[PDB]
């Protein structure tokens, strides 16, 4: 279901629908550690990330799990859930004092990486599915969407623009340099790029 | 899924409580209240219905300042001194106060005299109404206590009735696991037949 | 209660299978 | 108003028309009817529901019908008697399909095989168990025991014949070996009836020692096969072959009693759950309705009692 | 009351994390009975022992060339 | 809020009773295995 890269570049971090996570060396192919998050059930882990300080990163899983991992001990270290439903994406900022999360139960929220508390919320009338999230290059903007696309300026926390040029749900999101471009794939059978 | 049945799971000790919460502590040490748990409740508008006036009054006590008080020195009414008697208005303001207090005292006397006729009756009547509220409230208190107790009864009568089935099925399950495993060893040992069948086939 | 009844019933059907074997086996030892 | 437990027309029904001691009674496995017989030689059929009208009455035995069982598909009734004969009665025709004229003395008990080919185990005062196959005049098996045999059943797989009698010990005959593979020893006096649990794991066996003993008849048992002992009922000087039967859920057991009371025991606790009055003589045979909580009891008093019980 | 309600639900939801792990671990233990037949991480901690606290030393400001709120409105 | 707090406190209390009970059962099942495989 998901994969993430160690900031040194040599090592691959991974998660799956089987309730397990696994971590391996890319440069030699050797697996280095693996654990069941909770064995005894096939449960959807559906995100994983690495955080470039070295640690204090986590996984999202089916029953609104958002567990940061005490990687030496194969147990949780911290958490940032904000949902009843599963969480499709997790992103840290460069300095790890902002994080954002969202889910298809209809809200997106900004997170105190430093103190394990809520800071700010994005909310909407329709509670539409949100399929992906991305900071900009810096963490001052955040694209939000699924059935439709919007972008927020996080430094002011205000909505800026609404985008409806897609004819179907979006499946993955990225931003370019200086927030000056946005890159998207969709169930409309095209890949579309937004910029100004 | 929480499935505790406290009238059947009676073994739960304070030492278990300390151990159980220590486990959740080692978890909640690693899992924190980041979610908005209150999305099922509205956010309170603490300033509902309030006027522009009442807002500033809330903000006074919110900042912890004392309320204003009426000055009551008008009943004592000090005479002016020699250096303020030149102000004619400041003398009239004393006399006009002394006239005002004369009527307050007159109305006070009329109130007190009427109060002497009827306070004893009206206070007695007030208590007789207040007594009724207390007994009727104690009636409601007693009635609701029994209803809470009845719910404990219906819980124990359910949990104990289920507790027998749990105890039978548990005792049945453990007895078959040991018996079935025993049979698995027997069916291995009876495959000594494969030994004798070979030796009898060579003969 | 529902889970225990499945656990019991799993052993109930396991027991019948093991004893159909044991009769078949002991009737071949004979 | 009061609680009800069945489609019976009343919580207790009294069925009248027999002319002699009712030795035997059984429900149809489909639950629609019940058949009863005894010293009056006629076999009476009764519906379980509505008026319980005596919709049919088979005749043909020249002797008392000592025991009477339905085949599992309910298409035939097996019956046996003091005319040295086992008979199989076709239900749709009401007619003697087969007459196993080969016993040499009174036939005390009969039990049809539960599944597969229909076989009829029978036990007799000639001392022999016999297994009769519908397709042959000659019996498949003759197991001569030395002393008169009063009760018989197959095991559930229909490949062991279990019998008891004057020697008090139950024999278990293994039909591929033609040997007694083991015996169940413990009754102090002659056995009067044997009945096989729905699952086939256990049998009960009633005896003139006034106990019912439950035995584990499974192929492997890790130790003693005696599971437990029930008591409360009584056998009088009439020495009737008081039967016994299983509840279709196995939680409960019954046995006939000479003390007029219809006894029910709980299988797990061995406590008496019912000791219903109402008969005026030996309750010779007792059975449970296969789908609904109804009790049959057949008396020496020529009365059949049907009634609800709370099978909690 | 809204502080305490959040904490109890949190403490309730935190306990459900423990129930979930042990219940499946009990289930796997009983399943055995029911069928019984006869190092860079440390350097990651080291790097975490600066970068989770160090990076103010270089991230002193947001970039000047980053899009303003009025500019991204033309996406 | 006080009603919801009351309900949350008992649900949390029941959850801690499960954590006790499942820990008792988990050790008992592990002792049953060590009674049969060794």
């Amino acid at each position: 279901t998901d994969i993430s890269l160690n900031a040194s570049g040599d090592y691959i971090l991974s998660a799956s629908d089987d309730s397990y996570w696994a971590f391996s060396d890319i440069r030699s192919g050797k697996s280095l550690c693996k654990v069941s998050v909770e064995p005894g059930s096939q449960i959807a882990v559906h995100s994983i990330e690495f955080h470039p300080d070295g640690l204090i990163f986590g996984t999202g899983a089916a029953d609104a799990v958002v567990k940061i991992w005490d990687l030496k001990n194969q147990t949780v270290a911290a958490a940032f859930p904000g949902h009843t439903a599963a969480v499709r994406s997790i992103a840290f900022s460069e300095n790890g004092y902002y994080l954002a999360t969202g889910s298809e139960d209809g809200e997106v929220k900004l997170w105190d990486l430093r103190k394990l508390k809520n800071l700010k919320t994005f909310a909407n009338e329709e509670k539409q599915p949100i399929n992906s999230l991305s900071f900009d290059m810096t963490g001052t903007f955040l694209g939000i969407g699924g059935q439709k696309v919007q972008v927020l300026h996080v430094k002011s926390w205000s909505e800026v623009v609404s985008l409806s040029d897609h004819s179907g749900p979006v499946t993955g999101v990225r931003f370019g340099e200086n927030a000056r471009s946005l890159v998207t794939c969709s169930l409309d059978k095209s890949l579309r790029v937004f910029s100004f | 899924l929480v499935d505790a049945l406290p009238y059947l799971d009676t073994e739960y000790n304070e030492a278990d409580r300390q151990l159980a919460m220590k486990l959740v502590e080692h978890e909640c040490k690693t899992f924190r209240p980041t979610k908005n748990y209150l999305t099922h409740l509205p956010v309170p508008d603490y300033d509902a219905f309030l006027t522009k006036c009442m807002l500033k009054e809330m903000d006074r006590m919110k900042k912890k300042e004392e309320m204003g008080k009426l000055d009551m020195s008008r009943c004592e009414l000090p005479a002016p001194s020699a250096v303020k008697g030149v102000d004619r208005k400041l003398w009239a303001k004393v006399l006009r106060n002394a006239k005002a207090q004369n009527e307050h005292l007159l109305m006070r006397q009329i109130n007190l005299e009427l109060m002497d006729e009827y306070a004893a009756e009206s206070y007695l009547q007030r208590n007789k109404v207040m007594e009724d509220l207390l007994t009727h409230a104690e009636k409601e208190l007693r009635k609701t206590k029994e209803a809470v107790m009845e719910v404990h009864a219906n819980r124990k009568m359910a949990q104990l009735k289920a507790g027998e089935k749990v105890k039978q099925l548990e005792q049945s399950w453990v007895s078959m696991v040991t018996n079935n495993y025993r049979m698995e060893m027997e069916n291995r040992q009876i495959d000594s037949d494969n030994r004798k069948q070979i030796k009898a086939l060579k003969l | 209660v529902g889970r225990l009844q499945q656990e019991v019933t799993t052993q109930e059907t396991r027991e019948k299978d093991l004893q159909k074997m044991y009769s078949k086996l002991s009737n071949k030892q004979w | 108003t009061a609680q009800r437990f069945s489609n019976l027309m009343a919580p207790t029904m009294v069925l009248l028309g027999h002319e002699g001691e009712i030795y035997t009674g059984a429900f149809s496995p489909d639950g629609t009817c019940l058949a009863t017989s005894g010293y009056d030689q006629k076999i009476f059929f009764w519906n379980v529901y509505g008026e319980c009208e005596n919709f049919s009455t088979i005749k043909g035995h020249s002797g008392a019908v000592m025991d009477l069982k339905f085949t599992t598909d309910s298409s035939s009734l097996v019956s046996c008697g003091t005319d040295k004969s086992v008979r199989v009665w076709d239900m749709e025709t009401g007619t003697c399909a087969r007459r196993f004229r080969t016993h040499t003395d009174f036939v005390n008990a009969v039990h049809p095989s539960r599944r597969g080919v229909t076989l009829v185990a029978s036990a007799s005062d000639d001392g022999t168990c016999r297994v009769h196959d519908m397709r042959t005049k000659e019996p498949v098996k003759t197991y001569t025991n030395r002393y008169q045999q009063t009760a018989v059943t197959f095991n559930d797989s229909s490949d062991q014949v279990i019998s008891g009698g004057i020697d008090n010990v139950l024999k278990v005959w293994d039909m591929r070996r033609d040997e007694i593979t083991y015996t169940l020893t413990g009754h102090r006096d002659t056995i009067t009836g044997i009945s096989l649990s729905p699952s086939g794991k256990f049998i009960i066996s009633n005896s003139m020692d006034c106990t019912v003993r439950q035995w584990d008849i499974r192929p492997f048992v890790p130790g003693q096969r005696s599971v437990g002992v029930f008591a409360g009922h009584n056998h009088n000087f009439e020495k009737n072959l008081l039967k016994c039967s299983w509840s279709p859920c196995e939680r409960f057991i019954t046995a006939g009693s000479s003390d007029r009371f219809l006894y029910v025991w709980e299988t797990l606790s061995k406590k008496i759950v019912y000791k219903l009055p109402g008969h005026m003589g030996s309750v010779n045979c007792t059975d449970f309705h296969p789908k609904e909580p109804i009790m049959l009891s057949c008396g020496s008093d020529k009365r059949v009692f049907l009634g609800e019980i709370d099978m909690s | 009351a809204r502080q305490e309600l959040s904490h109890s639900l949190y403490q309730h939801d935190a306990a459900c994390r423990v129930i979930s792990r042990l219940s499946k671990e009990l289930t796997a233990a009983r399943e055995a009975l029911s069928t019984l037949k006869p190092a860079i991480l440390a350097k990651l901690e080291e790097k975490s022992k600066s970068l989770t606290a160090e990076r103010k030393q270089r991230g002193k400001n947001l970039p000047e060339g980053l899009a303003k709120t009025e500019e991204l409105a033309e996406l």
